[PDB]
């Protein structure tokens, strides 16, 4: 999980109302 | 059918826009996601007959008759 | 929409046309047997149980008395 | 006593295994009906929320 999570950032990076009382409910 | 107003008279409001799922709880993957937001892309520039029909189901008589009684009020308000 | 979907069940029948040599209530009643299989509330009241039979004369109520029959709600919002 | 065994056995099986068949039985057609019950009273409820619509 964290080396897929540290891949995507590392392809990231090298890259780039008082009328209705209806209202309230 | 409806349109939108002109620029300095949009009253725009924040949205806030979900994070996006996995394409199976969609329309069923990346391409048919794809294909059905382009096809509903042609209803989103107006309110006309085919957004009332819709409307008209997924609300029914009960959902009409709540709108008009509460619209009645924004106008008595107004 | 609706009612044109139940009429073959609630016994409405368009009008059929004449030949020379024929009535309008001749045939008329010669195509209401054609379609008495389909008479919902008279199949049920002569095979059905009570419990079946109120559900479907409460449910053919339901079905044929709409506000496009003879009401309107324009006028009375205004 | 052999043969009296096999016999026994037998017998006491297929008494046993009609009785759990009889069970399931009745046990499904208790499902069934209670179905076409459950069916009338959801057909109730929607009429009468229609109703108050």
């Amino acid at each position: 999980t964290e080396d897929k999570r540290k891949e995507k950032r590392k392809q990231k990076q090298k890259n780039l109302d008082a009328r209705s009382v209806l209202l309230e409910a | 059918r409806f349109v939108r107003t002109v620029l300095p008279f949009s009253q725009e409001f924040q949205r806030d826009k979900q994070p996006n799922a996995q394409p199976q709880y969609l329309h069923g993957s990346k391409a048919l996601n794809l294909a059905y937001s382009s096809i509903y892309g042609s209803y989103r520039n107006f309110v006309g007959p085919p957004h009332f029909q819709v409307i008209c189901r997924l609300l029914g008589y009960q959902g009409i008759a709540v709108v008009m009684e509460e619209l009645l009020k924004v106008v008595k308000s107004l | 929409c609706d009612l044109l979907h139940a009429a073959p069940f609630q016994n409405i029948l368009p009008r059929v046309h004449v030949k020379e040599g024929e009535r309008l209530d001749a045939k008329m009643k010669r195509l209401e047997s054609k379609y008495a299989p389909l008479h919902l509330v008279p199949l049920i009241e002569r095979l059905g149980t009570p419990q079946q039979i109120a559900i479907a004369r409460e449910g053919d109520l339901l079905t044929k008395e709409r506000l496009c029959c003879g009401l309107s709600m324009f006028e009375v919002i205004l | 006593y052999t043969t009296q065994s096999l016999a026994s056995v037998a017998y006491l099986i297929n008494t046993l295994a009609n009785n759990v068949l009889q069970m399931l039985d009745i046990q499904a057609s208790q499902l069934r009906r209670m179905e076409s019950s459950i069916n009338h009273i959801s057909q109730t409820v929607d009429i009468h929320k229609e109703k108050v619509a």
